[PDB]
C-alpha cells in the first residue's frame, strides 16, 4: 500500500521532532 | 500501532508524543 | 547543536526506509 | 550511537541495518 | 483527512525553495 | 486557499509563487 | 549560505507541525 | 528572526511556536 | 494527480539514498 | 517507469536499485 | 562527507520540483 | 558538478535548471 508507506514516512519525521532528546521506537508492526 | 491510528486520522503532536520513549 | 539535529533528521528517514517492517530506534546522543 | 558513527561519516545501507529492531 | 495533511507538508516545503529570500505565510485556512 | 487550489490539481513552481511574499 | 538554507529547510517543516490551523510565516534572514 | 534563533541554538516547540499566526 | 507528484518526491529521496555515489537519473516519463 | 511501477506498489531498496546509474 | 550528504539531499528534492516531467540526473562528488 | 556549484552556494532556480534532462 503505497499510500501507508508515504504516510509511515511523515509519521517518523514528526516523531523526531516531538520526541527530541528522548529518541523513539518506530515499531509499524 | 502508530500506522493505524495515525495514517486513518491526523495525529496531534500531542498524540504522536505517546510514542515516544 | 543543530548541525546534529538535522543530520538526525536525516538519518530517522534512511532508518525508516531501510528498516522496513523491522522498524528501527532512534535515541539522539 | 547512530549520531556519533553515522554523522561523523556517511554509514552504507549495511551500516544503517544496524539500528533497525 | 490525513492525505490533506501529507499533502500540506509538501506544500511548505515547495513555497520555501520558490519563494527564496521573499519569505511567504502559509495560512491553510 | 493554496490547500483548495494545491491539493487538489498539481500546482507548479509558477503558480505556487503567487503564494510568496 | 546554504547551511542557512538546509536549516530554514527543516525549520518551515517543524513549523508547518507545530503550528497546525494557524500556519505560520517564514521570512529568511 | 527564526533564523537567527533556531539556526543557531535547537529551538524548542514551544519556541517555534512564536512563529506561528 | 497530486498524490502522483507526492508519491515522486519520496522516489527521488529513495533513489537518492539507494544509489548512493552512483548517481541516478529521474526520468518520470 | 519508476513512477508506474512504484508508485502503484511499494519497491523495496532493492528494486529501486535498478533505476540506479 | 556528511554535510556534502545532506547538501545532496535537499538539491534532489529541488531538481524534483524545479524540472518536473524533464525529470533530472543527479550524480555526486 | 551540482554539488560543486549549489553546495557551496545557494543556487537559483534557474541554475537548477540546468541539471534537469
Ligand atoms: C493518506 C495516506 C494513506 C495511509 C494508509 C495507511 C493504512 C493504515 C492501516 C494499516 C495499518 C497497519 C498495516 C498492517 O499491515
Ligand atoms: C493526494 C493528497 C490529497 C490531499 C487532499 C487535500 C484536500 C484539499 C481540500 C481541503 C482544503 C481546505 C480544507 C479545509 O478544512
Ligand atoms: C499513494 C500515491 C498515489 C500515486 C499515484 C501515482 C500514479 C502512477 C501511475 C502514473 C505513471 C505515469 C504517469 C504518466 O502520466
Ligand atoms: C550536544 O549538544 C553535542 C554533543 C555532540 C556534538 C558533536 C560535535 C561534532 C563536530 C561538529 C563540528 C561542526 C562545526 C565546527
Ligand atoms: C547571508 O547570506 C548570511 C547571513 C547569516 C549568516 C550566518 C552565519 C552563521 C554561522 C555559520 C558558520 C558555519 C561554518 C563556519
Ligand atoms: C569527498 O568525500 C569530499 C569531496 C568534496 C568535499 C567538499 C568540502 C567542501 C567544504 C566543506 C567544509 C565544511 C566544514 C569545515
Ligand atoms: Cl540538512
Ligand atoms: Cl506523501
Ligand atoms: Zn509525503
Ligand atoms: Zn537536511
Amino acid at each position: 500500500f503505497v499510500n501507508q508507506h508515504l504516510c509511515g514516512s511523515h509519521l517518523v519525521e514528526a516523531l523526531y521532532l516531538v520526541c527530541g532528546e528522548r529518541g523513539f521506537f518506530y515499531t509499524p508492526k | 500501532g502508530i500506522v493505524e491510528q495515525c495514517c486513518t486520522s491526523i495525529c496531534s503532536l500531542y498524540q504522536l508524543e505517546n510514542y515516544c520513549n
